[PDB]
């Protein structure tokens, strides 16, 4: 509640000025998807540190993507239509072949570690029985194992499926730069001097 | 010093370790040290932790495993203090030991490990094709030729390029990186030209003029703003490099031009690149705030184009449109030709344009750091103005600038305990004189004193004048900073004045430290308190004068009188706490215990007695003059009978009052008492009230009575005023060369582009105007400007209006200052007592010069920098005769001045004094033209010669100020000496050599034997109040004390014909 | 010494910051200092903690969210000694940085932000009609003539007064 | 970088005038050599060394060490007004109170003041301050202003030196320490040569360090620096003014102008401080009126002059230190 | 709101003198059709900048 | 507002009562299960109130 009050007193949204600084709204308000095409951003995803709101910032840091920004090289060689001057695609995770340990899965372990101490702090705050606590923890460990299982399927197989599809002919837009804080889609319009765009 | 000289070397290739050192590049055995292995700083007031690695590690892509190390969670263990060094060290050490770059060791001396590619392969756990390349062939990182270090990788991989991420140099800043480098296959120049042409097609991309490892690489930005920040930092580095290339210094920089080229960019980047090749900035050694650099460079750009000549404007536009081209001076290109002829294989940015001629634009001041600018506006400049529009100044918040009425004192501690004293002069008091003096006294009392003098007396209160000083003494004490001072010293008494607590000493010098958790409250001084302590000191001093310890002798009593004297008595008591058996009684109306409450007349039964008395009783506000007379006489009689050494206040120091006091004392004690007219530095500066020091002595006093005394004169000359006193206005509009401004200030603000205009118009009224901007964000410049009458006296002699407007334009926008913090200014600023006195002379003379008829010219002799000009009316012509003054002929022509840069010749025969003129020798005869003091006989010869020269002339008038001998005997007695003091019998006015004084009787004697008519005159109280109210000046604490004596004993000699 | 002489000036209008300073009126970069940003005293023998804000902040309507800040629970961490300066400073700093008055920045030199109305709209989370006025038109707080600073609000709102 | 003792950087040497007269026929030759040296500028090599061997970087390791010992609490004992004291004030941007006559007050815990930011000309300014206190007395151990005495440093960007002088004299009552010059920030007043005709500076000490305008006719730089010397001389009993172009003609014409300004000749001397950049041909002149009539007022074949005069424009582009491998 | 305050400060209505210049009331007041037959005009339609 | 100030006030009230009941229950050695149940009841009141 207190970290929330600090956070939301900084404001629920922000814009990025020409200087590139994030100017926060300073005003609590619900987001609507209308704003998605606006100059506004949800503030939770600014990744701008805020004193006294650290736990919120950290739990937010859990959401940062584990992939990379590929260039659609094959689509370019084929002269497939691409609205961007430098066409690209955010592949959700890199291939990771030589490692003993999958970096994506290890990331999920750190996320689950963080959520674990979060749920723990909450449960001790609310005087939960040790048995239920142990059970949520067991559930989290299970999620870690399951994730370590599927991780190779994602990072090492599905990733290539993404890399191909990004080169398909009609996949013409740039979807995401991989940085939530700043990314907005380029917004083209058809524009008649007569009617509305 | 023409041709550029520099060494070109690739710092990046130099940085890359030989393969044998890679195993131990982690400093595995020895712990990391500040200023070598790394450097760290915490920033107070911003709460940031900046850690930068050094050596090869300054360039490092951290693995996600690397950020999982504790060293990066260290800032999280805080806010707020700096991270402890032992922990930062243990962590950084463990981390560095954790990294293990893949490499092959080798015997060959020519190899360097390719640190960049090996680090990058590590950061991605060797998953990227370059990574798995590094893994199966670690030896591919070794290279002898720097370009092949990348070519071998590009050909092994079949790739056209590699995109290397750049981490922030601070490694605690884990946030999105602004851009990334992209190494390209190149290696022929032709391949580079091709890639540069193809990058015009891409989006936010830039390059350097030349490339490390001789390998083309480009920057690719996440956003235009990131490109702007980078382009700015580079424009700054190239401006700073060009600054020392043009200065002829040897330079070891990697490339001749450190500016970026926008291969594809926003419009703002194009304008930044345009203004970066024009090199607008003047050389500066000041620290700059990098964080807002871009904005500064944008604003600079916006101004540079905004006021450049049309050809320079078009040139800027040409650069702005051909942003891909690299503009550069000829000498730059000579440097490039040099480095090409040295290493023919080198790749330089191909599309360049050499400036056949460098632009002649004005250099811009650009100090973006803290601190306001205090401009000294010159009266004239190259720019000519014609009917300029009024520049309205916007209202400013109290957050930016507060305007207190009166500037607080900034004296040393001892300086407020000083006193001056005017000894009696005349040997008799004839009844016929008593009639006139009594009539002048009753007349002055019935009509009261000047309303202006009273306004200043009540506005410039001493307590508020000394408050910042006393509070600091208190604040240092409670924080434990003070601990060493002599007992009985003025610092001790001032400490007792400052703090309401007993102050024991541990040993003779050390002060006892305060018990923990205990902070005593500040002493509550009422307005008259500092004066009381000052008079206590004065009485100890008159007792001895050689004294260092102002402390009562054991078994000795002092009795302060007057309303509300409690704080002073408590201070005196705590001050004498270590002295055995010291009575320190108080009295007076409204007294609280300890002080007895009593009223004048004292009850007839009452029998006060002491070895010291300090009466500070006020006169009853409303009574017949005979009533106040009998009251104050009864007071003086009581205080005199009560103690061997009284010090009694006189509220109405008329010659009649003080002399009648001496008479009453004479008939009381038989023989005359040794009286003296004291005035302490802790009195309110404008007070005409004056203390009298009474004491019986074995010697029979000669000249018991006062006449024409300074202390008396301050009161007597404050005749009731003819005009309601001027109130310090704060003007906002700045009319162009309009004379009409009541004295005051020009507080306000205006857009930065209009700042040069405002300063150029301000100079008509203000000798100097301070300016600043609150931040790089604000477009407004706040400005304050005192209105000095002297400047008005200069600037309105002619209708011509000119200013250094072209120079002021150089300030915009970053040359006018910056200050986030609140600033306080005052309607009444402090000035040296001597300056105030000079203004008093100038007013005393100006009031007369306006009166005299048919005077064709005023001629100042030795009046440096037109110092005397305030006296001369604007229509009358003004001649100056001083070697020291230097003026362009066009300036004197512009202002109707006529300077003669020759020494004035004091010989009587060749001294060609013109008829119908007013000569001015104010404060010049005491000194030789080179400034050395003249002997007094030489001054007598000077006055004799100017008088004899005046003998033939008609309608001529001359004013000749000179210091009088009497002041010396005064200042030998007095302890005040902040700005005026005796020095081996000569008085030393501050910033001047001490000069021998003249005797007034000998001067009037020689003047009356020469036979020329003359009057001795001094500036009076109305002149004081005139100069102060007009110039916006307040008298200082010490200044109020010294000013009466210093002014009275510096007579003007008014010769006339 | 008969006729009264005085300067009349509206200290309250002087207090109100220009709009450009409102973003940094919180002293966001530098830490607050005694005798400037604020002044505090503990009163021994009465056990009271008196903290007064200075500058524009001397006049401030705290939000209920503002009282939820630790800085106001500080006196509760005692009796009896004075609050340690480092804690009073860190708390007051964090709090001041927490406030963000709504405003429009502007080039014109004649404007002052109407600090009273903007603070009041903040304290009520912009629920009051003056508050929602401040939200849809933050620029209405800027004023050159001090009276019109309130007249514009009274006419936009149709109200005869504001308490 | 230099490795000197602390006092060693405050030293100065001075070349006194030698010749008793300045014949006009000599003035012709000296003026011609002066205008010739000015129009062609000085040697490119001498300029390269003058700009590469900057004094600030030469003294940086020394000053930083004085700072680093201070913040770590290692220093604690030195005389007030001593060169170690002034060097400490040069090193550290904070007020430095003394507890007793010798002990320095230990820093409050958790507080480490930032290093003072010295620009290149700062050490020279302190060096000239010391030089002026020394020329005043020479027997002096405590370089500290007498109470109620003022000094006024001139020149662009003199702020750090003034702050250092002020903090150095913090225990001395009533010491004005004004600055002036172009690009001045408050406290220092911003002004430009020629000084405004209304302006009236005055002090018991003056240190002009104003640079000449980079591009002007020689007669222009001449009139400018003459106006400077005249201003500084009238302003103070003990001036120390920089001469950027110390030709025999320039310095002697300065002595002439001073002679016709003060009647009797001033006791001039050609000072050169140890905190100047080592290769600098710029030289200070110490002007002061004296009761005695000066014999040999003028300079001829002087060393300080010779460093400038012998730097005739060079015949060959200066050698650049190669790093050989084979 | 701010343009509104300015506009209504000029007046919610105006009349037209014999000269043909508009003269705004300076007063905010609700219009009524009682006014349609009067000298007054609603000021929103004055088209005076 | 994103959040109802009245409801948030009830959250602070329930927070205070929660630590009150807790202090009492630890004073009287209550079983952890019953404690958890009163806490759950309070959280439920907060939701209902919101
Ligand atoms: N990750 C990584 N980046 C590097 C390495 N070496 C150079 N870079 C980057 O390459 C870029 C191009 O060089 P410059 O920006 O011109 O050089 P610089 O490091 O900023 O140094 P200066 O230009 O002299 O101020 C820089 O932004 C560096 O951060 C490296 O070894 N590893
Ligand atoms: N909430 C709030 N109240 C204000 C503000 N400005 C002024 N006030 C109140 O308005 C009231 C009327 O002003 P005064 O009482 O005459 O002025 P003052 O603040 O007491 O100052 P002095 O009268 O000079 O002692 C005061 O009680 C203030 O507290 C503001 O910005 N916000």
């Amino acid at each position: 509640p207190v970290e929330y009050g600090i956070f939301v007193q900084r404001g629920a949204t922000y814009t990025i000025n020409a200087a590139g600084e994030f100017e926060f709204s300073g005003r609590n308000e619900k987001w609507d998807q209308a704003l998605y095409l606006s100059e506004h951003f949800p503030a939770l995803f600014s990744d701008v540190p805020l004193a006294g709101a650290n736990t919120i910032i950290a739990i937010m840091r859990l959401f940062t993507p584990q992939g990379f920004l590929r260039t659609d090289d094959l689509a370019i060689a084929a002269n497939f239509p691409r609205a961007s001057r430098n066409p690209q695609t955010y592949i959700p995770y890199t291939n990771q072949r030589g490692t003993v340990t999958n970096e994506f899965a290890s990331r999920f372990r750190t996320i689950v570690a963080t959520l674990a101490n979060v749920v723990n702090e909450r449960a001790v705050q609310d005087d939960m029985q040790k048995a239920t606590r142990s059970c949520t923890k067991q559930w989290l460990r299970h999620l870690e194992t399951q994730f370590d299982n599927i991780a190779v399927a994602h990072t090492d197989h599905l990733s290539v499926v993404y890399a191909t599809m990004s080169n398909f002919m009609l996949n013409f837009t740039n979807n995401f730069s991989g940085n939530h804080a700043t990314f907005k889609p380029d917004q083209y319009v058809i524009t008649s001097p007569e009617g509305s765009y | 010093m023409w041709h550029y000289t520099s060494i070109n070397n690739d710092t990046r290739v130099a940085l890359d370790p030989k393969p044998n050192q890679i195993r131990t590049i982690t400093k595995p055995n020895t712990v990391p040290q500040l200023g070598t292995d790394y450097l760290y700083t915490f920033n107070s007031q911003r709460r940031s932790h900046t850690l930068r690695l050094l050596g090869p590690f300054q360039y490092f892509n951290f693995s996600e495993t690397d950020r999982g190390h504790p060293l990066f969670r260290l800032p999280l263990k805080y806010p707020s203090k700096a991270i402890p060094a032992d922990e930062l060290i243990d962590n950084l050490h463990s981390w560095m030991r954790s990294v293990h770059l893949l490499h092959v060791r080798s015997e060959d001396n020519t190899l360097r490990y390719n640190w960049m590619l090996g680090v990058y392969a590590r950061s991605t756990n060797y998953t990227t094709p370059v990574g798995q390349l590094v893994v199966n062939a670690p030896a591919i990182l070794n290279y002898s030729n720097p370009q092949d270090a990348f070519n071998s990788v590009f050909v092994a991989l079949g790739i056209d390029y590699i995109d290397i991420p750049i981490t922030n140099s601070n490694i605690f800043d884990d946030s999105s990186t602004p851009y990334n480098v992209r190494i390209w296959h190149a290696p022929t120049m032709t391949e580079v030209n091709h890639i540069l042409a193809l990058m015009r097609k891409s989006t936010l991309v830039s390059t350097h003029s030349s490339w490390h490892w001789n390998v083309l690489h480009t920057f690719h930005y996440r956003s235009e703003s990131d490109m702007i920040d980078h382009f700015a930092a580079k424009i700054l580095e190239d401006w700073r490099q060009k600054e020392k290339l043009d200065k002829g210094a040897l330079v070891e920089a990697d490339r001749v031009i450190q500016r970026l080229i926008p291969l594809s960019s926003s419009t703002y980047v194009q304008r930044l690149a345009a203004i970066g090749a024009l090199y607008p900035n003047e050389f500066t050694e000041n620290v700059l705030d990098l964080s807002r650099l871009s904005t500064a460079l944008l604003q600079l750009s916006d101004t540079y184009y905004q006021h450049a000549n049309d050809q320079l404007r078009r040139l800027y536009r040409r650069m702005y449109n051909d942003s891909r081209t690299l503009y550069m001076t000829q000498r730059h290109q000579e440097l490039l030709l040099a480095q090409i002829t040295a290493d023919p294989n080198i790749l330089l940015y191909p599309y360049t344009y050499i400036f056949t001629t460098i632009p002649t634009s004005m250099n811009y001041i650009s100090n973006t750091g803290q601190g306001r600018i205090k401009h000294s506006l010159t009266v004239t400049g190259a720019t000519e103005h014609d009917t300029v529009a009024d520049i309205v100044l916007g209202q400013t918040g109290e957050d930016v600038i507060t305007i207190s009425m009166v500037e607080p004192m900034s004296i040393a501690v001892e300086d407020m305990y000083g006193y001056v004293l005017d000894t009696p002069t005349r040997d008799i008091w004839p009844a016929d004189e008593q009639i006139e003096q009594k009539g002048d006294a009753v007349a002055l009392y019935d009509t009261k004193t000047s309303r202006a003098l009273g306004m200043f007396n009540n506005t410039v209160r001493i307590d508020d004048l000394l408050s910042p000083l006393l509070s600091l003494v208190y604040r240092t004490y409670i924080k434990g900073d003070t601990m060493t001072m002599t007992q009985g010293s003025l610092d001790h008494l001032t400490l007792c004045a400052a703090v309401d607590s007993d102050i024991t000493f541990v040993g003779n010098r050390m002060i006892a430290p305060l018990p923990e958790g205990y902070i005593p409250k500040p002493m509550h001084r009422n307005n008259s308190t500092m004066k009381m302590l000052s008079l206590y000191v004065a009485l100890k001093k008159l007792e001895n004068f050689a004294t260092n310890s102002y402390l009562m002798a054991p078994d000795t009593s002092i009795i302060l009188l007057g309303a509300e004297r409690e704080p002073a008595v408590n201070i005196l008591r705590r001050f004498n706490r270590n002295v055995s058996n010291v009575r320190i009684i108080g009295m007076g109306d409204r007294a609280v215990e300890p002080n007895i409450r009593v009223r004048v007349p004292f009850p007839i039964d009452k029998n006060i007695s002491a070895d010291f008395i300090i009466c500070d009783i006020n006169s009853y506000e409303d009574q017949s003059f005979e009533s106040m007379f009998s009251e104050t006489i009864s007071v003086v009689t009581t205080c005199a009978s009560a103690a061997t050494r009284a010090l009694v206040k006189i509220n109405h120091p008329s010659e009649y009052m003080i002399n009648s006091v001496i008479e009453r004392l004479s008939q009381l004690g038989g023989v005359f008492y040794h009286t003296a007219l004291l005035k302490t530095a802790s009195q309110n500066p404008y007070s005409y009230e004056t203390y009298i020091y009474i004491t019986p002595i074995a010697a029979a006093v000669r000249f018991p009575f006062y006449s024409n005394s300074a202390m008396i004169n301050r009161y007597m000359t404050a005749v009731a005023d003819d005009e309601m006193p001027i109130i310090p206005s704060i003007h906002t509009v700045i009319k162009g060369h309009s004379n009409t401004y009541s004295p005051g200030l020009f507080c306000g603000c205006v857009d930065v582009q209009s700042a040069p205009l405002a300063l150029s118009q301000l100079k008509s009224y203000c000798s100097e105007a301070t300016t600043w901007r609150v931040d790089s964000d604000d477009n407004l410049v706040n400005i304050i400007a005192r209105i000095d009458p002297a400047r008005i006296a200069l600037e309105f002699r002619t209708r011509s209006n000119t200013s250094a407007y072209h120079e002021y334009q150089r300030y915009v926008p970053n040359g006018l200052g910056f200050k986030v913090r609140k600033t306080r200014e005052f309607r009444y600023m402090h000035r040296e007592v001597t300056f105030i006195h000079k203004l008093m002379m100038y007013a005393l003379i100006r009031e007369q010069i306006s009166l005299t008829e048919n005077m064709t010219q005023v001629v100042s002799i030795g009046g440096r920098n037109l110092a005397d000009i305030s006296v001369v009316p604007l229509n009358m012509k003004y001649v100056v005769i001083d070697p020291a003054t230097r003026i362009e002929t066009l300036t004197q022509e512009k202002k109707n001045i006529e300077v003669q840069s020759r020494p004035f010749q004091f010989d009587a025969a060749n001294m060609d004094l013109e008829n119908n003129s007013i000569y001015l020798f104010i404060a010049v005869i005491m000194n030789e033209p080179n400034g050395a003091a003249t002997p007094a006989r030489m001054q007598m010869d000077k006055i004799r010669n100017v008088a004899t020269a005046m003998l033939t002339r008609t309608n001529c008038v001359a004013y000749i100020s000179f210091y009088e001998a009497g002041i010396i005997t005064r200042l030998d007695q007095s302890t005040a000496h902040k700005t005026i003091r005796v020095e081996e019998g000569r008085l030393k006015v501050a910033n001047y050599v001490p000069v021998d004084t003249l005797v007034e009787a000998d001067v009037t004697l020689m003047l009356r034997d020469i036979g020329i008519t003359h009057e001795i005159i001094r500036p009076s109280t109305p002149e004081l109040i005139d100069a102060c109210s007009n110039y916006g000046i307040r008298l200082g604490s010490t200044g109020g004390a010294v000013l009466d004596v210093f002014n009275h004993y510096s007579p003007v000699i008014k010769l006339v014909r």
